[PDB]
């Protein structure tokens, strides 16, 4: 029945996802495993994770449903294995924009793990193995960021030893991806709704906050570095990761049970949320002190997970199974398309070329725009 | 025009330690990159070093990353190059440029740099 496609896939997206080196990301190449510096790291080598992420969405949107889903996982479960032996034995900016390039690969394979269970399960345990798909990849994420720090502050293990770990873990979770049942049929080929206009509105404000807290969290761990260079400081990136994950998934649980009608709450809290958004960045920017910067990103993380899951819910609220796979496919390109004109212009060398020390002024100032655009047409 | 004059270059045994210095000068240098470049006999020009003296961003060509190090001494607008086991593929004339801190900037591009330094010699022999 729906079981075995479903144990199985739960454990790919367990094993995938607990890569307990990520937090420890910037820390491990900048410091003697590396010898790269904070400028390049954040102006040559991670700019180029959302062109490659830009350019290989929609191919890889189209290639899953052709090939019907597991291929893709295969793919993916190939790609974090490049991906890791690249970052383990890697040197220089040269191979690290090869590796950003296949970490964008294995992103836009997503796609391919959480649509796949659609395929292979009846309508009638479809409703909830999305939640199991949703919460084993979560489960995972917020273990392997505990036993990132746990391991690191009480066995005095180096970073490279966490990468070690983590390419340990997703050849296992490659392993589980061959035996998942080869779907028989799919949503499109082997089987406009935007006319709508408030699902465009949602759309919008989805795309955009999606934008914001993907440049965000892919430049924050320089942040921290920058503020408590590693080399001299006690860093606490796993502990912090965790408690931040935790929080965005309590803040998700909690919009879900509370009742509230969010035809006319909805607009007030993702308005409200955005300027909580766009204060803790201003926060985590402006301090010195780290443990305010820690707290800034706590607080990041968990407005931005009640905005999201407030966004998701208006707009899935009214759509078919069959349409959400090509609404969210486009909502994710539009804010793959804002984050990488956004990225060109501030971080690229080819750009502005910001350090680290004042892009987070841009993005405070960017989610405060985002807030206050919504709001206009006051009198009259 | 900005004058810049490279100084501390010569002999140094292969394996061993040197320390060029380009003494940059002419005006002022609150906004402006500062980065080696050398040109071995029979090869083009290659780029070795960059600071950005504003926020002091530094980067690195992958053939000398780790081993070389340089850092500006605002107090006297001397930037140096610190080279940390030379090897004798380093060999090379080295010339230290300079460009004005601008949009769009190709900080590894040897045609970016408006003003270049006459060069000095590193001879790194291997007995
Ligand atoms: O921070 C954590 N803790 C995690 C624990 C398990 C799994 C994932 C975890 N993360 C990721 C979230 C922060 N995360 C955000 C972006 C991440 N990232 C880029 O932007 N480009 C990358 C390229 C490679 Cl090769 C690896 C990571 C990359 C790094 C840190
Ligand atoms: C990084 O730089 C340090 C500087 O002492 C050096 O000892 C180390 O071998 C270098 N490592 C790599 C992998 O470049």
């Amino acid at each position: 029945s729906w079981i075995y496609p479903t144990v199985i896939l739960c454990l790919f997206g367990f094993f995938s996802m607990m890569r307990p080196s990520e937090p420890f990301l910037i820390p491990y190449l900048s410091g003697p495993d590396k010898n790269l510096t904070s400028a390049e790291i954040t102006n040559e080598i991670f700019p180029v994770w959302t062109y490659s992420y830009l350019v290989l969405l929609l191919p890889v949107f189209v290639l899953t449903d052709y090939v019907r889903y597991k291929p893709v996982i295969i793919l993916q479960g190939i790609s974090f294995i490049i991906t890791w032996l690249l970052l383990l034995f890697g040197q220089g900016v040269k191979t690290m924009q090869v590796v950003e390039f296949f970490y964008g690969m294995v992103t836009a394979a997503e796609v391919a793990y959480y649509a796949y269970i659609y395929s292979v399960v009846s309508p009638e345990h479809y409703q909830r193995v999305s939640g199991y798909c949703r919460s084993v990849t979560l489960a995972a994420y917020t273990a392997g960021s505990v036993l990132a720090q746990l391991l690191v502050s009480l066995a005095n293990m180096s970073y490279f030893y966490l990468n070690v770990i983590s390419l340990a873990s997703v050849s296992v979770a490659f392993l589980f991806s061959l035996f998942l049942p080869m779907p028989k049929k799919s949503m499109f080929f082997h089987a406009e709704c935007y006319s709508s206009k408030r699902l465009f509105y949602w759309s919008l404000w989805w795309a955009f906050a999606t934008a914001g807290f993907n440049q965000v969290l892919n430049y924050v761990q320089i942040l921290w570095d920058y503020k408590a260079p590693s080399q001299d400081s006690s860093i606490y990136n796993g502990a912090v990761e965790a408690i931040a994950t935790f929080g965005g998934a309590v803040a998700a649980f909690a919009v879900g049970y509370v009742k509230v009608n969010w035809d006319l709450l909805g607009e007030l809290a993702l308005v409200v949320f955005s300027v909580v958004n766009a204060g803790s960045l201003f926060l985590m920017h402006y301090t010195a002190n780290i443990w305010a910067c820690y707290a800034g990103y706590l607080i990041f993380k968990s407005s931005y997970m009640l905005l999201i899951t407030i966004a998701v819910f208006q707009i899935a609220v009214n759509l078919n199974v069959e349409r959400y796979a090509l609404v969210f496919g486009i909502n994710t390109f539009i804010a793959l398309v804002i984050q990488t004109i956004m990225t060109v212009i501030v971080v690229d060398q080819r750009g502005l070329n910001l350090p680290v020390s004042i892009q987070f002024l841009v993005y405070g100032s960017y989610f405060a725009v985002i807030a206050g655009i919504f709001l206009m047409r006051s009198m009259y | 025009q900005v004058q810049l004059v490279e100084s501390g270059g010569g002999l140094v045994q292969a394996g061993d330690s040197l320390r060029l210095s380009c003494a940059a000068s002419g005006r002022t240098f609150s906004n402006y990159y500062m980065a080696w470049f050398r040109q071995a006999p029979g090869k083009e020009r290659e780029f070795v070093a960059a600071i950005r003296l504003s926020y002091g961003s530094t980067y690195y060509a992958d053939s000398v990353r780790g081993r070389f190090t340089i850092s500006k001494d605002n107090a006297k607008n001397t930037v140096n190059l610190r080279m940390n086991s030379l090897k004798s593929e380093d060999t090379a004339i080295y010339y230290c440029a300079a460009a004005e801190d601008r949009w769009a900037l190709a900080v590894r591009t040897a045609t970016t740099y408006n003003y270049w330094g006459q060069g000095t010699q590193v001879t790194v022999s291997s007995h």
